[PDB]
């Protein structure tokens, strides 16, 4: 949501670590909480605790994705000591991307995930750094 | 905000007429026919400026016209004036057909010692000009004014600079 | 679309249930009967962005006569001083039928 | 409230008798489905007829005249079609 | 802010997931619909009577009529669907899959 | 965009437009639409297995009239419309001088620009 | 199913449309939105199928509780500033559960669950009135309420609906849900310009409904229901091979045919604002949904799938019907490149 | 017995809509909203409220629950409660009873509000002199103002008898 979005972009990036890793987690959490709440909507797993058994390992895989996300961009920013380029975040996204392919235990959904999430997470970085109005002006 | 200005009770006592509904209801006509001639510059006050706070001055007035008429008639002719309301109290929504015997004695006995014509169906109706000494009221809803027009777009109309101006499709 | 045969042909089938301040049955009033004139005489000619801009007093006026929000709220505030200065033991009130 | 007094002493006497009377011992047819939804639909008229004595008195009673015999007259109608069209039939 | 109102809405949201959530049975969630409808009903005739906005009193009148209308759609709809089988099951509706 | 003078029926051409030219005959547009028909009468021979070419010229007529007279009116449409949005938008250049600043023409005496050879 | 009694429930369908339009007070848009319901039910179960009966059972639940939500934001909206216009709103929770009901009504991605079944088991005409006038009569409702809504909730559900549009079509064989799913994404297309500018919105429901009416139109020519009989309607008559080819490369949006107009007008009033990561999101999902109808193409028109014999006998008896308006739709729906200065038909 | 009787009233209301939205068998859905129409009326009635809440309940409990429990019974009956229905049951009662809870020992109670806490015997009208019913001249409208709006309304009721004689196999 729109207040741990806030969270996360509200601390210099620059680094004041693990406050940055608190607040990926929480947005994986929440994430891993949507789509569990789709996938036992929409497959009713037969039984309930196989249910709870689905809501904890998604919940699980993408709390660790947003946790080696958060983490390896505190590393790479307190590194290179450079707060400007989106390669930080390109290392993060690859990170995330290779820890969620071992979670689902294949390597070449680990190696897209990787290119994928580093481009994504590299565009997010720009779109907040040069400023980009994403949804809106609504003006003209 | 602003606040509330309210007069005190160093004002807001008048002796009030304390009868009770049932005679109130029936002494209806002759109270429009002697009295109620004031009444209706408390009416106007009311219904022109919307703030009772300012013609409270009319209420006394036309309070002090209702008890003095009923002070005539409780002087004058009659005593079954007591009569009429008792006998109408008991009926209980009060139709005016029912006892109408002593209706007709309080109309001759008016008619005798006060005179009082009643008045006809239905001329408790049929709206009517007052002379005042207030004056008619601007702005009675204490508002501001009115903010701003719009610039109203007139005059002929020329054909379009160069058609569409689009990416192309020139005329 | 905002097709305006309604307006083309002259019937008032619509206008009528629409507002306050239009002609009641009996002509009576509403509730909030000058508020909303007001508010409507404020924001009349206006393209509905500065009449947000403009006429806003007049319409939380109108939003505080309607709902009655805030003078609720001082009469709940009224009550719990009262409730907590008795409870206190100031003043058993004898304001009720008498002074 | 003075009515739900009445409703309350009531309910108590009947209750008191029952819990007396109990605790001392000393297919489908569619033919029966349209009665049901025809009944529905005529009460609504019904509902929206039944407004009109206290209507009865206002400035313009040639528009309430109109619009009435158009309501009663639409009931004709839509009974007289299903009289035609065989439907309440056995 | 008229304290009933708050009771009321909280009645609306019930009988609308009474009506979203719905196990083995299509009467029971018409019939929550029916309350949901009633729900509706009585939360603008509570408005209306208080702010007494006398002409436009026809909202709960013609709200209702034309939802009990749509309810007797409903039952027809229902009443075609127990015909073509035994009974009227959330289940057995599965073919004409998605 | 809406109202402009909402007064405003539906309207399909005020008598205002009657000021601006009316679109002339064989303007382009309306050839073009002319021969849009012809096509559509070609394949409305075509749908049905009748002959193309033949049988239908009462038909190949009525569609040419009917596209031209309809392109006709719609072209008039168009034409109102965009004289009204040059219209209102030179009276809103007029009405407001604040916002609409003449720019102090410099010339390339004394505008500086970077220069970034291709080598 | 007499023919009075087929122009009278039309009749209504009209007089819902017609009612949803032309109205300054809510009773009648909640009434306009619920006898076009109350018509269009038996519009389907045309004919007796339990199919049919079916669908026009999911079709009545999800149509009626958006119907329901509707009057609980309207009913909300004179909680608040109290009168029954159609303008501008005064919650942000009734226009939250009003836009929902809307979306609901006509179709958004977490709400289409409706729209391929019920398409599934009803007949072609059925499949038509639906479309066209159901997803016409509401864009008239938000366009009246177009200056209240929070931006989010049409732009989420504008993206959600191009985007599981196109990725839910890559796997029906059906024709009825490859039309749905396209039905879908052009809701999503139709829905993420409205706030600013509606004109676009407009014209795009124009090109759409023409658009739908030449494809049901050239599958009620010869009854197909599965791209087999498509390669049937190849080797019994040549020109509905030519008209689903081009019908069909519109609907996909290529720029010399006039599928184009409504996706490129949209990118220019889009993008002069400063949102340009949503267009070019919006036009590769728009490169996605042409997938499915190039395979169709494919099953048509460009390639021949070997055909069963008694077309030998189908060969004496030329199709014979009549069409509702066939060749003036497909020229008009595929032939209107340059004409994009018709875009300012509609102030 | 108090002066919270609308929000006593309101909370059996509450009551009987969690009462049958905890989907039990139809027949006893229908019980339950029986329960919920009665003092649904009696809340609309206490609001006064003479017409309008008596003449739905011949509509609503007069000709709706009828042809519910008639088409409930006729279809299908499945006679056996159920864990989850008593579950659920438990959690809307506990939900009634957290929100009374918090209008009672607090001042407000946010979903998206603010609903002053305490019972709305205030906002109410300070007995304005109707004489007329204000509510019943309301319902008679309809015939000299509802143009437009009787003859759409008995026009979709025309076309839902069509349509039920259609689906129930027309003709
Ligand atoms: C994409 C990200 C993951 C990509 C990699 C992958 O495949 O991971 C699989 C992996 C599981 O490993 P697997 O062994 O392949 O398991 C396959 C499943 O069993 C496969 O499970 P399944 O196929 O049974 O999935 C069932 C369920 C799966 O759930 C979904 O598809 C829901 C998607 C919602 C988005 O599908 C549905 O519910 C389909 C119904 C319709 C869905 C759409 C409805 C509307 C969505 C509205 C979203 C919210 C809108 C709010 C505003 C209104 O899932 C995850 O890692 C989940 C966590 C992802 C975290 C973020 C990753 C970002 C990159
Ligand atoms: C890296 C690497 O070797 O990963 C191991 C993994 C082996 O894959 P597998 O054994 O199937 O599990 O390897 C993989 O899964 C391969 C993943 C893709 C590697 C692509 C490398 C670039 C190829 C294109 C180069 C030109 C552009
Ligand atoms: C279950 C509740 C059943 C209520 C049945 C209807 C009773 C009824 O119509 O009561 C009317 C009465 C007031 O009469 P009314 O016609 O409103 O006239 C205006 C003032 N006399 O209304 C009253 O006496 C008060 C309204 C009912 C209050 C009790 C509700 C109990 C639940």
């Amino acid at each position: 949501a729109k207040t741990l979005l806030h969270q996360y972009w509200d601390i210099p990036e620059g680094t004041e670590c693990h406050r940055k890793t608190y607040a990926a987690t929480s947005i994986g959490g929440a994430s891993g909480l949507v789509v569990s709440a789709y996938s036992v909507a929409l497959k009713t797993p037969t039984s309930f605790l196989e249910g709870v058994a689905r809501t904890g390992r998604y919940t699980f895989t993408a709390a660790a994705i947003g946790a080696i996300f958060g983490l390896t961009s505190c590393i790479s920013a307190q590194v290179r000591e450079k707060p400007d380029d989106p390669l930080n975040y390109l290392i993060g996204g690859c990170a995330g991307g290779l820890t969620l392919g071992a979670r689902t235990r294949s390597y070449g959904i680990g190696a897209a995930a990787c290119a994928y999430m580093g481009l994504t997470a590299a565009l997010v970085k720009m779109g907040q750094l040069e400023g980009w109005k994403v949804f809106a002006e609504p003006k003209v | 905000p602003g606040i509330v200005e309210l007069p005190s009770l160093e004002d807001l006592k008048v002796q009030e007429v304390k009868v009770s509904s049932s005679v109130l209801k029936a002494a209806a006509h002759h109270y429009g026919a002697q009295c109620d001639k004031p009444n209706k510059e408390f009416m106007l006050c009311r219904w022109e400026e919307k703030d009772p706070r300012r013609c409270l001055e009319e209420g006394k007035l036309v309070n002090q016209c209702a008890l003095e008429f009923f002070r005539q008639i409780k002087r004058h002719c009659a005593e079954p004036f007591t009569e009429y309301w008792t006998c109408i109290d008991y009926s209980g929504l009060q139709l005016f057909r029912r006892c109408r015997k002593e209706q007709a004695q309080f109309d001759k006995c008016v008619l005798d010692k006060l005179g009082w014509v009643r008045p006809d169906l239905g001329e408790l109706s049929k709206v009517t000009k007052v002379k005042t000494d207030r004056p008619l009221p601007e702005n009675p809803y204490h508002s501001r004014a009115r903010p701003e027009p719009n610039p109203e777009v007139e005059g002929d109309l020329k054909p379009a600079r160069h058609g569409s101006r689009l990416f192309f499709w020139t005329m | 679309p905002f097709f305006d045969v309604q307006k083309k042909l002259g019937v008032d089938l619509d206008h009528w249930m629409t507002i306050q301040s239009a002609e009641q049955p009996h002509r009576i009033p509403a509730r909030c009967h000058a508020f909303e004139k007001e508010w409507i005489e404020c924001a009349h000619g206006i393209g509905s962005i500065r009449a947000e801009k403009e006429c806003k007093i007049e319409f939380e006026d109108f939003r505080e006569c309607l709902l009655r929000q805030k003078t609720m709220k001082r009469l709940n505030a009224i009550k719990r001083q009262r409730d907590k200065l008795i409870k206190e033991g100031k003043y058993t009130p004898p304001p009720h039928h008498s002074g | 409230m003075n009515l739900m007094i009445t409703l309350l002493t009531n309910f108590t006497l009947a209750t008191l008798l029952v819990t007396i009377a109990f605790w001392l011992p000393q297919p489908f047819s569619m033919k029966f489905f349209l009665v049901a939804i025809t009944f529905l639909l005529f009460d609504l008229e019904i509902a929206l007829l039944l407004p009109l004595p206290w209507a009865s008195q206002t400035t313009n009673l040639n528009t309430m005249l109109t619009m009435a015999l158009l309501l009663i007259f639409l009931l004709a109608v839509s009974l007289a079609y299903e009289w035609t069209q065989k439907g309440l039939e056995w | 802010m008229s304290l009933v109102y708050m009771n009321i809405m909280m009645a609306f949201t019930v009988s609308l997931t009474g009506l979203l959530m719905y196990r083995s049975h299509l009467m029971s969630s018409l019939l929550c619909l029916e309350g949901m409808m009633l729900s509706l009903f009585i939360l603008a005739t509570l408005m209306i009577l208080n702010s007494h906005f006398t002409l436009a009193s026809m909202m709960p009148i013609i709200l209702l009529v034309f939802a009990a209308c749509e309810a007797a759609l409903g039952l027809s709809l229902l009443v075609m669907v127990s015909n073509t089988y035994g009974t009227d099951y959330v289940q057995n509706l599965n073919l004409l899959q998605c | 965009m809406t109202g402009r003078q909402a007064r405003a029926p539906l309207q399909f051409l005020p008598d205002e437009a009657r000021s601006l030219p009316p679109p002339k005959l064989t303007d382009p547009r309306l050839a073009y639409i002319g021969f849009l028909g012809y096509c559509s009468g070609l394949i409305d021979n075509a749908i049905r297995r009748r002959p193309v070419l033949s049988a239908g010229l009462h038909r190949q007529f009525l569609y040419i009239t009917s596209f031209v007279f309809v392109g006709y009116y719609l072209l008039k449409r168009q034409d109102y419309m965009y004289a009204v949005r040059d219209h209102d938008m030179f009276s809103y250049i007029k009405s407001h001088p604040e916002d609409f600043p003449e720019k102090d023409k410099k010339t390339y005496r004394e505008v500086f620009e970077e220069f970034h050879p291709v080598r | 199913m007499n023919p009075i009694i087929l122009i009278i429930i039309l009749m209504t369908v009209m007089l819902g449309t017609i009612i949803v339009m032309i109205s300054t007070h809510w009773l009648l848009i909640w009434i306009g939105f619920e006898m076009n319901m109350l018509a269009i039910i038996p519009i389907m179960m045309k004919k007796h199928n339990p199919r049919a009966t079916e669908a026009s059972t999911k079709y009545f639940l999800t149509q009626s509780t958006a119907s329901m939500l509707l009057m609980m934001a309207i009913i909300i909206n004179l909680m608040f500033s109290g009168q029954w216009t159609v303008m501008k709103l005064f919650n942000p929770m009734a226009s939250m559960l009003m836009t929902m009901a809307l979306a609901m009504k006509l179709g958004m991605a977490p709400f289409h669950f409706w729209v391929p079944e019920v398409t599934q088991g009803i007949p072609l005409s059925s499949g038509l009135i639906l479309l066209t006038w159901q997803k016409l009569a509401p864009m008239s409702v938000l366009y009246q309420i177009l200056p209240s809504i929070n931006l989010d909730l049409i732009l989420t559900l504008s993206i959600l609906s191009i985007t599981i549009g196109g990725w839910g079509g890559l796997n029906q064989t059906q024709l009825r849900k490859i039309m749905a799913y396209s039905s879908i994404a052009h809701m999503g297309w139709m829905t993420a310009v409205l706030l600013y500018n509606p004109t676009m919105t407009l014209l795009n429901l124009i090109i759409y409904i023409i658009m739908t009416s030449t494809m049901f139109t050239l599958f009620m020519a010869n009854s197909t229901t599965t791209t087999l009989s498509l390669s049937h309607t190849w080797n019994k008559a040549p020109i509905m091979t030519i008209l689903v080819l081009i019908t069909l490369l519109s609907m996909g949006g290529l720029p010399p045919l006039s599928g184009f107009m409504p996706k490129w007008m949209i990118i220019q009033e889009m993008t002069k604002n400063d949102s340009i990561i949503l267009p070019t999101l919006m036009a590769i999902t728009a490169l996605l949904n042409l997938y499915f109808y190039m395979r169709l193409t494919y099953s048509t028109a460009l390639t021949m799938f070997p055909s069963t014999n008694n077309m030998k006998m189908k060969w004496q008896f030329p199709t014979t019907k009549r069409m509702t308006l066939l060749p003036t739709m497909t020229v008009l729906s595929t032939m209107l490149l340059p004409l994009t200065p018709i875009l300012s038909i509609l102030e | 017995m108090m002066t919270y009787i609308v929000f006593i009233l309101s909370i059996i209301f509450v009551m009987g809509f969690v009462g049958f939205s905890s989907k039990p068998s139809p027949i006893y859905g229908g019980l339950g909203l029986i329960v919920s129409g009665g003092v649904g009326c009696g809340i609309v009635l206490n609001f006064g409220g003479s017409f309008l809440g008596l003449m739905v309940f011949l509509i609503y409990l007069g000709g709706m629950m009828v042809v519910f429990g008639y088409t409930t019974a006729m279809a299908t009956e499945q006679y056996p409660s159920n864990k989850v229905v008593l579950g659920t049951f438990i959690t809307g009662l506990l939900m009634e009873f957290l929100m009374v809870y918090y209008v009672l020992k607090d001042k407000e109670v946010e979903i998206v509000f603010k609903f002053n806490g305490m019972g709305d015997w205030v906002i109410y009208d300070t007995g304005d002199s109707g004489f007329f019913s204000e509510e019943a001249m309301g319902i008679a409208a309809l015939y000299s103002y509802g143009t437009w709006l009787v003859i759409v309304t008995g026009w979709s009721l025309l076309i839902g008898v069509v349509v039920i004689m259609e689906i129930t196999r027309g003709n």
